[PDB]
């Protein structure tokens, strides 16, 4: 998970492990609510004068699960994004 | 048929009155004079 | 001639209602040859075991127990009163008078609810609960 | 002496006997004594008669249409039920008893006119559907989807059809064990276990319905599927 | 409708296997909450393949009502089959008194042609098997009111 | 065989080691086959004459006894009283009935004394089969008797002859009393998966009791190693065992309605609590009617 | 007790008994049962076969001496089928315990000097 | 009549048991005709009746339930897979070449899990959506 | 190529109204008595 | 009506029929564009023709005797026991009676002044939905 901070520069990458889903026996009812969850526990992790008020979600089919695992924070702004940014290019250099 | 049999269509309004009495009677015990059809026939999208 | 147990004078029926500290006093107020009360004995017979775990039922022959027949207007053939704590809980059936059933409910099950109604809001502390069903007209179709 | 201990006890018993009496099932107690017996027979002969009678009344109360409610209707149905079926159990001993009704050369009559018909037709018999059968699949889709239909926004369905959506489901996943268990019951299976029976209360009548145990619901389902298209195509059903 | 019957029928029309299934489901205990018999006699209805049961059985019992060749009439012959209602020629179709005939699950639907002497045949053949001194062939009548 | 089997058995009967004991249970389940075979052929001889009392008399012995009792005169279904010791009254009738309509031509004579010598023959058989069974039953109660009241003396003497006697058989183990007398019919099945007191029950409650008989009738075995409960109590107390689990495989009030204290703390566990049933749901547009539009059409509800 | 029961172990060789046999069901080298005692009997794979004085009756395990002459394995009765069942690691009465070789395993020592005392008691 | 008139009888001779069966009541806890066997009997001649005429009968359908039981064991499959991971592999390469439809190895995987289990021609379907 | 490292997006997708996805009509011995 | 409905389903799976052999000259598959105008129209509805399971549903014979012996096999009794939204489709169309229902109400205003919709204050009804069995206990359907 890129959570890229356009201010500051702190990017937030969480690993996602290989046995989270190698023998998870779920579909995306899983895997949405999970980087949800996830993101949610990094921002529950922070303190309130570093956690955000506004997060962009790149692919469009995750504001949805933002909305129901941020409901501790409704003081936070969940919008989608016209814009796409290459993420995957942190993969392709080889020390990420 | 429904349209040629007259019995049907008597039973079939005093079937609907039923319906609708049952409503009224679970809206309030004492049955209403001019009870308004609105809160019947209205779609359900729209609260009917 | 039930397995329902019977009070037979005024310290009967109200040490029997003070007995209980979490259960509630159903006490049915009738004569055990009335139909009335035949029937609706049946039905405390019939969920006598199934709300032993918060209810307890009494039979109370009127003929014999006169002394609450001015104070709880016991003039229908049978009521039936429910009371929690020495507290005397009325219920909003819908038939105009909340103290009393007086009539034979012949559902059981809402025999149970009304019980249920009654500890439920009877340990919450109202005097005046609520019945999950209007019984102002009697739902025949 | 005694009240406070056998006042309740026979009266579990005359309870006992009235639900034995309900069920068609035996009640004798051993050790109850056989004038106490047979009062709680009498009484249950008299609550029979009563209960028959009441149960026919109010069925014509309810059928004639006059205003009931929903535990009148509900206890008539059962008492009804448990009419029919004592009503039923005894036409199938009346047909163990008086044994086929149909006469050897009436039965042979019947069979050779209708051995005359399907030779008439060129009628080819449907076989057992063969192993890679080319639309066994297509017709197990249809006997599933057919089974599902069965069940609508109830949020709330019992253990046994839960387990016949688990079923339906697997039967989903892998069709081709399905369609082997299928063809194994059509082949081996022919003792069954018991078919559940309650009646849709029309209130002008009675319409059994039948609650058959969901693998045996899959195999018929298969096969019904399976015997109409294959009636269809061999025009087994003339167009009357 | 007798198993033993019905499961000798269906061994014409599908594998024998397959009527002895057919027979055997037919063949089962039937069970309310505490009570249950076994059903040995009829068929249970409720069976998936019932349907097939009651369309065959029926079928079998048209061939009773319409006779074979009436019943041969009305199909068609095998080779050109025909539909619900037509015959292959109109003379084919007044061969007969049963003009029509539609078989519901249950239910016939027979219509009938007469001429004057084939009626008065047919109320004859009747009223010396079931003879009517009293014109009493009114009373149980069926209407429709 | 038959001779060299029974005139010993007949000697040891006017009396009143064990290899005799077994010679004879092999030779009467073999003498039951052997009777299918002479069945067989007397139905295969008999239905010229009468093809029908195959399928109305279907038991193979009331079959024999009823063609050695016609031959080719179907005459005597008519007030029989020989052949009401034979078949039922239901059968008299219907082989009456069909005795009426044949459709059978006659018999020669040296056909109906060929089928009578082999009716005979086969009566032979059958009683030579039953005198076995006493012989094999009593030897059997003296040899072992509680192995013989828990399983049945025949099988009894099967399994102690395929395991070598009763002293090879006690310290066999249960695991291989039940596959004592094995060999696509039924696999890891012995002598005492088709015993009587094992089919005595649905197809599918078997298998495992077929352990319950093993493992009894060993202990019952080791009891009869050594020559104590010569009276059989031993035997009888685990055949009421046996049947006893037999017959036991075979066929609170409403509470308080307290609300909860309540869950105060949370996530964990209580999160896998409701990812059972009141998981992650839609949250919108699952649980919403939309006031304005109509979505679907319009009453398909 | 059992007159045929014998040889019958003394409360502190039942002690050690019951230990060892206890060690062996942690080594993974006992078989408990008459059935399995009958098997690794046969198998020749037993060290030495306890047995229990108060199963009734006692002949359902009494083939095991004699199983236990044809094999030159020692037995020894213990005083009651209970005290065995849980000296096994299980709730129920066993009757037989079969104490087993295996590969070098450190019981051994333990499991030749309970041999040579109880061949000491068969006397 | 009422009630008790009726079981008065009853009651009179309930009169009769002694004290000793009282209190042992227990709780709820716990020449002749066989009317079967002429049933039976015309049932297997009714039957009987109809396999002689269905001897005549010839074009009828059965095959052998023991040749067709060793066929079906025939036609299992020895590497069918493991059905609910099966599934989950399905839908895993589902959702590879669905975001990814320009990657060769995802369509040739999705095709190659479904010529492994399952049937073939939704494994063509799916490489000729591949290969264009 | 090797190609990798290769996204996978699990997603509810595939929902529709049940009809055609292109609007089109895709279309594609005897008994005897003795 | 009925004689309504067999009529023009007559002559629309004639009008298909017609339709059909000249795409199959065409070599072409019947499109949306034809068969539009014959679209809520014929016994099998031509709607049945443009289905996913349409294949499939030509291998289930005998529906209609299928859904009328369900009521030997579920309890629910069926109003629709002689139809099946599958084969037939859908023999009715309400959807003007929805339209025309609203504009005799008084239209969608007119109808939501015997409502608190003013007193909800909302500005307007369209971007509104409502919570189907919501409530206060967070719905909790599921519980014991």
């Amino acid at each position: 998970i890129f959570i890229f901070n356009p201010r500051t520069g702190q990017l937030f990458l969480k690993i996602i492990h290989t046995s989270v889903w190698a023998g998870q026996k779920r579909l995306g009812q899983l895997a949405k609510w999970k980087t949800a969850e996830e993101v949610a526990a990094l921002i529950r992790s922070l303190p309130v004068e570093e956690q955000p008020k506004q997060i962009i979600v790149t692919r469009k089919g995750m504001l949805d699960p933002l909305e129901v695992h941020l409901l501790d924070f409704p003081n936070i702004v969940i919008k989608g994004s016209e814009l796409q940014l290459p993420f995957q290019a942190c993969l392709k250099v080889e020390k990420f | 048929a429904v349209v040629n049999t007259q019995e049907l269509l008597d039973l079939l309004v005093k079937c609907e009155n039923k319906i609708q009495t049952r409503i009224k009677i679970g809206l309030n015990s004492k049955m209403p004079s001019r009870f308004p059809p609105v809160v019947f026939y209205t779609p359900k999208e729209l609260g009917g | 001639s039930y397995m329902l147990p019977h009070l037979h004078n005024g310290w009967q029926v109200d040490q029997a209602i003070l007995s209980e500290e979490d259960r509630v006093v159903v006490i049915r107020f009738g004569h055990d040859w009335d139909p009335t009360c035949m029937k609706m004995d049946e039905v405390l017979y019939s969920i006598a075991e199934k709300v032993k775990n918060f209810a307890v039922i009494y039979l109370v022959d009127i003929t014999e127990v006169p002394d609450f027949n001015k104070m709880y207007e016991l003039y229908d053939p049978c009521t039936v009163m429910f009371f929690f704590r020495n507290k005397h809980i009325m219920i909003d059936l819908g038939t105009g008078n909340n103290n009393k059933i007086n009539w034979a409910m012949e559902d059981k099950q809402e025999m149970v609810d009304i019980i249920e109604t009654v500890y439920r809001g009877a340990r919450k502390g109202r005097g005046l609960v609520v019945s999950p069903k209007d019984y102002s007209t009697k739902y025949r179709y | 002496g005694i009240k406070q201990n056998k006042a309740r006890t026979i009266l579990q018993h005359l309870s006992e006997a009235w639900r034995c009496w309900k069920a068609n099932i035996p009640w004798k107690v051993p050790g109850l004594p056989t004038p106490i017996e047979n009062m709680i027979l009498r009484y249950v002969k008299a609550k029979a008669d009563w209960w028959t009678n009441t149960a026919h009344y109010n069925r014509e109360r309810i059928r004639r249409g006059a205003t009931v409610d929903k535990t009148v209707c509900k206890k008539n149905l059962g008492r009804l039920t448990r009419l029919y079926l004592k009503a039923e159990q005894e036409r199938q001993h009346n047909y163990l008893k008086d044994g086929p009704y149909i006469t050897a050369e009436e039965a042979v009559a019947v069979y050779t006119t209708t051995v005359h018909w399907l030779e008439s037709r060129r009628f080819s018999p449907i076989p057992f559907p063969p192993l890679s059968y080319k639309h066994d699949t297509k017709l197990l889709i249809l006997a599933l989807e057919r089974l599902k239909e069965a069940y609508s926004v109830k949020s709330r369905l019992n253990q046994s059809q839960r387990e016949e959506l688990g079923l339906i489901e697997q039967a989903y996943d892998n069709p081709h064990e399905a369609l082997s268990r299928i063809k194994r019951h059509l082949l081996t299976q022919r003792a069954f276990k018991e078919v559940g029976i309650e009646f849709m209360d029309l209130y002008s009548h009675l319409v059994p319905v039948y609650d058959v145990e969901p693998l045996e619901k899959i195999t018929d389902a298969y096969l019904d599927q399976y015997l109409w298209y294959e009636a269809d195509k061999r025009r087994l059903f003339p167009p009357w | 409708i007798d198993l033993t019957l019905l499961n000798r029928l269906l061994r014409l029309i599908v594998d024998h296997n397959i009527a002895d299934y057919m027979t055997a489901k037919n063949n089962v205990v039937i069970n309310y909450k505490d009570m249950n018999h076994t059903n040995s006699y009829g068929i249970i209805r409720g069976l998936q393949f019932a349907s097939f049961i009651v369309q065959y059985y029926g079928l079998v019992m048209d061939l009773l009502v319409l006779g074979l060749h009436r019943a041969s009439e009305m199909a068609g012959p095998p080779q050109m089959p025909n539909d619900f209602l037509s015959f292959q020629d109109i003379a084919t179709e007044a061969a007969h008194p049963i003009r029509l005939f539609c078989r519901y699950i249950d239910r016939i639907h027979i219509f009938f042609r007469f001429t004057a002497d084939e009626a008065r045949d047919l109320i004859q053949r009747y009223l010396t098997e079931h003879p009517d001194p009293n014109n009493e062939n009114i009373v149980g009548y069926n209407n429709k009111k | 065989m038959f001779a060299e089997i029974m005139m010993k058995i007949e000697e040891y009967i006017s009396k009143q080691e064990y290899r005799v004991i077994v010679d004879a249970n092999n030779l009467t389940v073999e003498i039951e086959n052997e009777l299918n075979i002479i069945h067989k052929f007397i139905r295969d001889k008999y239905s010229k004459r009468f093809p029908e009392l195959e399928s109305l008399v279907p038991n193979a012995l009331d079959y024999i006894r009823t063609v050695k009792e016609l031959g080719n005169s179907l005459d005597k279904c008519k007030n029989n009283e020989n052949l009401q010791q034979i078949l039922t009254n239901a059968t008299i009738m219907v082989v009456s009935v069909t005795a009426s309509t044949t459709q059978g031509q006659q018999l020669s004579e040296e056909e109906l004394e060929r089928l009578e010598e082999a009716c005979d023959m086969a009566l032979e058989l059958n009683a030579s089969k039953h005198r076995i069974y006493e012989y094999v039953e009593s030897r059997m109660s003296f040899i072992a008797p509680n192995l013989s009241i828990i399983i049945g003396a025949s099988t009894a003497a099967k399994i102690m002859g395929v395991a070598g006697g009763l002293t090879n058989l006690s310290k066999m183990p249960a695991c291989n009393i039940m596959l004592l007398g094995a060999q696509s019919v039924l696999p890891h099945t012995g002598y005492i998966y088709h015993s009587d007191i094992v089919q005595s029950l649905p197809p599918d409650l078997r298998r495992k009791a077929a352990r319950l008989v093993a493992a009894k009738c060993t202990l019952a075995a080791r009891v009869d190693s050594f020559h104590e409960s010569t009276e059989g109590k031993v035997g009888y107390e685990l055949k009421d065992e046996i049947e006893r689990k037999f017959d036991k495989w075979q066929e609170k009030p409403l509470p308080a309605p307290l609300d909860g204290q309540r869950k105060k703390r949370g996530g964990r566990r209580y999160r896998k609590m409701k990812e059972r049933l009141g998981l992650t749901e839609i949250r919108k547009q699952a649980n919403r009617m939309s006031f304005g539009e109509i979505e679907e059409d319009a009453y398909q509800e | 007790v059992n007159p045929k029961a014998y040889p019958l172990a003394d409360a502190h060789l039942t002690k050690k008994l019951l230990d060892l046999v206890q060690q062996s069901c942690n080594y993974k080298q006992l078989r408990k049962g008459a059935n399995e005692a009958t098997k690794t009997l046969n198998r020749g794979i037993s060290e030495f076969i306890v047995m229990a004085a108060d199963a009734e009756p006692l002949e359902i395990i009494l083939h095991l001496p004699l199983l236990c002459e044809d094999k030159n394995v020692p037995y020894v009765f213990v005083r009651s089928k209970q005290a065995l069942g849980r000296a096994c690691g299980v709730s129920r009465p066993v009757i037989a315990c079969s104490v087993t070789i295996k590969e070098g395993s450190q019981l051994k020592q333990q499991i030749q000097s309970i041999q040579q005392s109880i061949e000491r008691l068969l006397v | 009549p009422k009630i008790q008139q009726q079981f008065s009888d009853l009651k009179r001779k309930l009169a009769e048991v002694t004290e000793e069966e009282w209190l042992s009541i227990p709780e709820v806890g716990d020449g002749e005709l066989d009317m079967r066997k002429i049933g039976q009997a015309r049932n297997t001649l009714m039957d009987m009746r109809l396999s002689q005429v269905s001897d005549s009968v010839s074009g009828q359908t059965v095959v052998d339930p023991k040749g067709y039981l060793t066929d079906l064991n025939s036609m299992i499959p020895t590497h069918g897979g493991d059905i609910n991971d099966i599934k989950k592999a399905r839908l895993l390469l589902k959702s590879v070449r669905e975001t990814n439809p320009h990657h060769p190895p995802a369509w040739i995987a999705s095709a190659r899990l479904e010529e492994v289990t399952g049937k073939l021609q939704v494994a063509r379907n799916l490489i000729m959506k591949g290969t264009e | 190529d090797e190609t990798y490292g290769v996204n996978v997006q699990f997603e509810s997708d595939e929902e529709e109204g049940d009809e055609d996805v292109y609007g089109e009509v895709r279309e594609e011995c005897t008994l005897s008595a003795n | 009506p009925w004689e309504s409905e067999f009529i023009d389903s007559q002559r629309v799976w004639a009008e298909y029929a017609l339709k059909r052999q000249e795409a199959i000259a065409q070599n072409r598959r019947l499109t949306l564009e034809d068969l539009e105008d014959s679209w809520d129209r014929g016994i099998p509805r031509i709607n049945t023709l443009f289905q996913k399971d349409r294949h499939t549903l030509a291998y289930d014979k005998g529906w209609r005797v299928r859904t009328d012996f369900k009521q030997y096999q579920v309890l629910k009794q069926n109003p629709f026991w002689w139809t099946h939204q599958r084969h037939d489709g859908k023999l009715w169309n309400l959807n003007n009676y929805r339209t025309d229902m609203i504009q005799a109400l008084g239209g969608v205003e007119g109808i939501l002044e015997h409502t608190l919709f003013k007193g909800t204050y909302f500005p307007t009804w369209e971007g509104l939905f409502w919570e189907k069995a919501s409530g206060f206990e967070e719905s909790m359907k599921w519980k014991k």
